[PDB]
RNA sequence: UUAAAGUUGCUGCAGUUAAAAAGCUCGUAGUUGGAUCU
RNA sequence: CAGAUACCGUCGUAGUUCCGACCAUAAACGAUGCCGACCGGCGAUGCGGCGGCGUUAUUCCCAUGACCCGCCGGGCAGCUUCCGGGAAACCAAAGUCUUUGGGUUCCGGGGGGAGUAUGGUUGCAAAGCUGAAACUUAAAGGAAUUGACGGAAGGGCACCACC
């Protein structure tokens, strides 16, 4: 934010975070997070603060937004709850996604079917995956991450500061990159809500999938 | 650099790190050159302009190439005060 | 060339520990160095509990364990296979196995 | 480490010349020991008289006789 | 024992890979689809191969398969994927919170949101696990 | 396959010394017969031909010919 | 014990430098550590820098440019002679290009190559580039 | 091995200052 | 005929980078061999500075293959060193070229004294560190032409840095350490920050960031 | 005999396992010694 | 057991024990001198201190103790890390070293000969401290790597192994 009314964060957004609970990291902090944290209450939740992660939200939006070709950014997602999430994200924004296994060797190798060399790295956990940002180490990609109130920052260079454990959590930060970036390439709107709801960027797990599917 | 003529006899002048201003090496593959994008402050939308920063490997190893990028959008005023 | 960090032994930062005589051997070993286990088990094995159960002259007579501190010089034990020799790396753990299922 | 300050100098000078003592080479050149065993006593040649001629196995890895005189 | 080479395997992946509009999920089709589609030596080898694009198959349309990578699936993973309820999980009249995160609200100024609901601090201090 | 797919010749050079024996296997390639190349594919190799690009269909046209 | 509170303070703003850091805490300080750190400034390779007073001995906090690759001193403070220096900074210095010996003299401390002009000799304290 | 070498040589060491007596 | 298959490549082939320094500003990763052969030149030239025999052992006997150690310089830019085991060596040699050509440094050159004419010799002293082989190479006056030994003394005159003072310490009898090491040193010589260098960076388009749309044309 | 020898090392080497830190502490000479005064 | 003046067993002297004198050496080891400065995290633990809801010693007030959540200073350690080193094993010191200097003490200079000869000196003696040389020799050694082997541990197979 540039200190700007315009991108200064409306209380429908704050719900939103409020909700989905993204303002509850773990007990563990890490010393380079501590930048982020707001306070610890009791029961050893860290609570996380959310103008900050606004802030680092737009960001990382006018970071993805200065690259041109909108596919020289690869997004990355390892665990399941990432992986719908990503994928919208991609097709949205128009972005080069892997989810499920990333393939060691996939930056640094020109015999691979899987070699790119993306401009920049957008990626869910840090410390699930390491093997994209250690190769983004040896390929000077600009990188960003969604951190917990523990994450390793080793090689990460712009982080967000979020709860990425929980579904609900990880959607949300995701739809919200993604609602960023393409307000501000130009496309949609700052007045009109968007058509596309956040509850679409969840995880299933199998269990909902059997509930909506057997109530039907 | 330059001789007492005046010329400049050199390959290249290599780019130093914007947060800490060690030289980014000829191969140090850690290194990023970042860009920032800059809104219009009426709209919100995108300019075309943009900041840029530098950050050789060591930093990044650190982990600190965050907060760095963070404190240089604050002197950039890319980030609210706050 | 230096095996283990803490070299065998567990004694830190005090000088000499009192030595205790192995259980199989005899042999002396300075007692933080020995490989300590602890035996619980009942008095009578496994068939002969269901044998005795009906001799019993008392009703719900829950039978006596026998407690036992064992001590294993390091030869002893790896003869017994209490313990055996593990890979480079993986001899750094010092989680105890998994006999908790 | 080495002491290193100003007024320090003998400690210096003074220990080294016993380290230098430890030295197979100068102490073999500064004894005297040496020159005296030797059986030239420092010339460069010596002139002798031969008492007899004599055989002398080479060392093993390789079989020869090499041809000596007693001097 | 039964169990494919890697040429059965990795034939079949391509072959699906390539040709997965004109499989199906019968045999003998598919395996007159693989007598045209490649060009393979033998028997014993074409019909293995093509019992594999079959299996592959009826794994296909349960989802994902790690091997094989066709935008007509990714399509219908567009479409499977692609849900949401009549309302968000994201709505609800009443969101339960603690103190401090109203503490830190009210740094923000939104103090005043109405859906708040302020519950009660736990007591006990125990976040810890129990050592040994 | 290796009976037609590989020649094999052995031979024994005559000298002070005594005899050389010696083996020289040599492999052909595959495919039409140019004097070399023997027809017939080995029984692992799997060859797929590339779909021929099909036209894409817009809307239903009747053609009269 | 702490002796040559001088080379204390350099191996701190060595090490705070080495490891890229923003700032240091430098103490104690002295009337030497001081006109030291200022000879450096007025060339660039530090920053400016704060004195906090305690009604002891100083502490300084120094700020940092990246500029500072080494920063030493030599001890014992040896007596340079005017015909002496020029060894010495072919021993000390990476280069006749840049980088400075500074020495305490008569005059004042400075800078081998100000006590050059002023036609002085003196003791050595350290040295930087 | 070097204990017992060492024994060795203790045990020359005192014949010889036997086989040597200050009466000689 | 050459088929580029990364991004730096197609900008190659299609003339977009002007020189070589457009890379260097960036440090990309240089992955191809026909990059650095296009861009130079006859101005290559290379050496082998030593072939020599590795063994390993297998219940068979000793399975002996071969590391070449080749050199290749551009009088005065460029140098670079490789490093290729193979069962044959010509193999090994062949490739040790392209491994050389793959790595291929920038050497900085400045004035021992006065600064008339063109840089002559290393800008200060630096230290290229191997292994337990230290190499130091210190400024010299003009004309002294290298003063060390025969193995640096190569790669240094194939830098193009004309007069130097060497110092080396350690084992120095082992090729691959000595040679990566003075590799180092000149390697470090456009790390070092001299206050020559203390002007504030102006940045510069990314090849990437400026010729993607001419990429995404292929 | 000098360089090579940074293999006598003030510049300038070493001392966990390669040669090597005293069992341990007290201790006189010896070396060394915090800030502060135009 | 071929032999066993050795491992194994039955005995058993000196010794092992206490007091009183000597002896001064141990893989006396962290195989890492001592004082000092600076340089990443992370949880633990021992001692003192300081703060903090809430439990308990029964029901309310203060002390005090026990647990609990932190903070500070010394400790014994640990895990972790492209801090940096290192020949490497490894070391948050074995780091801040050719970009070489905080103070200081002991001490090494290829392997043997040898911690022997001799003299001096201490002891009651066993020995301790101090300590050469002639000669002799191209290696002796340190880490790691593939092998081969083990009377070392685990898996694995085979009706030319068994059930
Ligand atoms: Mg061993
Ligand atoms: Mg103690
Ligand atoms: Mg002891
Ligand atoms: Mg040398
Ligand atoms: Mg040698
Ligand atoms: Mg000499
Ligand atoms: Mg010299
Ligand atoms: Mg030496
Ligand atoms: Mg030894
Ligand atoms: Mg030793
Ligand atoms: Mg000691
Ligand atoms: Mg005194
Ligand atoms: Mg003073
Ligand atoms: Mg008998
Ligand atoms: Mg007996
Ligand atoms: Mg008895
Ligand atoms: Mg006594
Ligand atoms: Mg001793
Ligand atoms: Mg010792
Ligand atoms: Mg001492
Ligand atoms: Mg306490
Ligand atoms: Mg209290
Ligand atoms: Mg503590
Ligand atoms: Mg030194
Ligand atoms: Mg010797
Ligand atoms: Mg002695
Ligand atoms: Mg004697
Ligand atoms: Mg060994
Ligand atoms: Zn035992």
């Amino acid at each position: 934010s540039g200190a700007l009314d315009v991108l200064q964060m409306k209380e429908e957004d704050v719900l939103k975070f409020l909700a989905a609970g993204t303002h509850l990291g773990g007990t563990n902090l890490d010393f380079q997070m501590e930048q982020y944290i707001y306070k610890r209450k009791s029961d050893g939740i860290y609570i996380i603060n959310l103008k900050r992660t606004w802030e680092k939200l737009l960001l990382a939006a006018r970071a993805i937004v200065a690259i041109e070709n909108p596919a020289d950014v690869s997004v990355i997602s390892s665990r399941n709850t990432g992986q719908r999430a990503v994928l919208k994200f991609a097709a949205a924004t128009g972005a080069t996604p892997i989810a499920g296994r990333f393939t060691p060797g996939t930056f640094t190798n020109q015999i691979q079917a899987a070699f790119r060399e993306p401009r920049l790295l957008v990626v869910t956990d840090p410390r699930a995956d390491h093997q994209p940002l250690t190769e983004a180490s040896y390929v000077n990609l600009p990188t960003i991450a969604l951190c917990n109130t523990d994450s390793p920052l080793r090689y990460v260079d712009i982080a967000i500061p979020c709860n990425n454990k929980g579904a609900h959590s990880v959607g949300l930060m995701w739809w919200m990159l993604a609602r960023e970036v393409l307000r501000m390439r130009g496309t949609i709107s700052r007045e009109h809500p968007w058509e596309v709801m956040p509850d679409l960027y969840f995880y299933r797990d199998p269990e909902e999938i059997e509930k909506e599917e057997q109530a039907a | 650099m330059q001789n007492d003529a005046g010329e400049f006899v050199d390959l290249y002048v290599p780019r130093k790190c914007s947060a800490s201003n060690r030289i980014i090496g000829a191969k140090d593959h850690a290194s990023i050159q970042m860009n920032v994008a800059e809104v219009d402050k009426v709209t919100g939308r995108f300019n075309g302009q943009f900041k840029t920063y530098a950050i050789c490997g060591a930093i990044r190893r650190m982990g600190e190439s965050d907060d760095s990028i963070l404190r240089l959008a604050k002197a950039d005023g890319i980030v609210s005060k706050n | 060339t230096k095996k283990r960090r803490n070299n065998g032994r567990a004694k830190k930062g005090r000088g000499h520990v009192q030595p205790i005589r192995c259980t199989n051997c005899a042999r002396c070993v300075p007692k933080d160095k020995a490989i300590k286990k602890f035996v619980i088990r009942n008095i009578v094995e496994a068939a002969a509990v269901r044998d005795i159960s009906e001799a019993s002259v008392f009703d719900a007579y829950v039978l006596p364990k026998l407690y036992v501190k064992l001590h294993y010089c390091v030869s002893c034990v790896i003869h017994s296979k209490v313990v055996r020799n593990r890979s480079r790396e993986a001899r750094k753990d010092r989680t105890p196995p998994p006999r908790f299922r | 480490g080495k002491c290193r300050g100003l007024r320090t100098a003998r400690k210096l000078r003074s220990h080294r010349r016993d380290q230098k003592w430890h030295d197979k080479q100068y102490k073999k050149a500064h004894l005297g020991t040496a020159l005296k065993a030797n059986p030239f006593g420092g010339a460069s040649h010596a002139k002798g008289i031969v008492l007899e001629k004599v055989g002398v196995e080479a060392k093993q890895p390789n079989s020869a006789i090499r041809k000596c005189v007693r001097v | 024992g039964r169990v494919r080479t890697k040429t059965v395997k990795k034939a079949a992946r391509v072959i699906i890979e390539k040709y997965y509009t004109r499989l199906g999920n019968d045999f003998h089709t598919n395996k007159r689809v693989c007598e045209e589609i490649a060009i393979i030596p033998s028997k014993k080898l074409r019909n293995k191969i093509a019992g594999y694009v079959t299996h592959l198959m009826k794994r296909i349309q349960r989802g994902p398969v790690r091997g094989i990578s066709i935008k007509l699936q990714e399509e219908e993973r567009e479409r499977r994927d692609n849900y949401v309820p009549e309302v968000s999980a994201l709505d609800q009249e009443i969101i339960e919170v603690d103190p401090d995160t109203k503490e830190m609200l009210k740094l923000l100024d939104f103090g005043s949101l109405s859906n708040l609901q302020v519950t009660q601090p736990t007591v006990g201090m125990n976040f810890k696990t129990p050592r040994g | 396959p290796v009976n037609y797919y590989v020649d094999t010749a052995v031979r024994h050079v005559l000298l002070r010394q005594g005899v050389l024996g010696i083996k020289v296997k040599i492999m052909l390639p595959w495919d039409p017969t140019g004097k070399i190349g023997p027809k017939k594919p080995l029984p692992d190799h799997v060859s797929i031909v590339e779909p021929k690009d099909e036209i894409l269909p817009t809307t239903p046209i009747s053609e009269q010919k | 014990v702490r002796m040559n509170v001088l080379a204390d303070a350099l191996k701190s703003i060595n090490n705070a430098e080495k490891r890229g850091k923003r700032q240091v805490l430098i103490r104690p300080c002295s009337k030497v550590i001081v006109r030291f750190l200022t000879v450096m400034m007025k060339h660039g390779y530090i920053g400016e820098f704060e004195i906090i007073d305690d009604h002891r001995a100083g502490k300084i906090v120094v700020n940092l440019t990246g500029r500072l690759n080494k920063c030493g001193v030599i001890s014992p403070r040896f007596d340079v002679q005017l015909k002496d220096l020029e060894k010495w900074q072919n021993n000390l210095l990476p280069s006749r290009q840049f980088g400075f010996i500074v020495l305490t003299t008569s005059a004042g401390i400075m800078d081998h190559e100000e006590a050059r002009r002023k036609h002085t000799g003196g003791k050595i304290l350290g040295f930087f580039f | 091995r070097a204990k017992w070498r060492k024994k060795r040589m203790r045990r020359l060491k005192r014949k010889r200052r036997k086989m040597r007596q200050r009466s000689k | 005929e050459w088929m580029p298959v990364t991004k730096l490549g197609r900008l190659v082939k299609d003339m977009k980078i002007k020189s070589l320094e457009e890379i260097y500003l960036f440090s990309l990763p240089i992955k191809e061999s026909e990059i650095i052969d296009f861009f130079l030149g006859a101005s290559l030239k290379d050496e082998v500075l030593k072939i020599m025999p590795v063994q390993k052992q297998t219940r068979a006997g000793q399975r002996t293959r071969f590391k070449a150690f080749v050199a290749i310089g551009d009088y005065n830019g460029h140098v670079g060193l490789g490093v290729k085991c193979s069962k044959e060596v010509a193999t090994a040699i062949r490739g040790a070229i392209i491994l050389a050509k793959l790595s291929i440094v920038p050497v900085r050159r400045g004035y021992w004294g006065n600064k008339i004419g063109k840089p002559h010799t290393v800008p200060c002293k630096v230290t290229g560190r191997c292994g337990s082989v230290l190499v130091r190479l210190i400024p010299a006056p003009r004309g002294t032409g290298i003063v060390s030994a025969p193995v640096p003394k190569k790669l240094l005159m194939m830098a193009g840095i004309d007069d130097c003072y060497t110092s080396a310490r350690g084992c120095t009898a082992t090729l691959g350490n000595f040679a990566k090491a003075t590799f180092d040193a000149i390697s470090k010589t456009y790390s070092y920050l001299t206050p020559d260098l203390w002007k504030e960076t102006v940045f510069t388009k990314s090849p990437y960031q400026e010729f993607t749309d001419h990429l995404v044309k292929t």
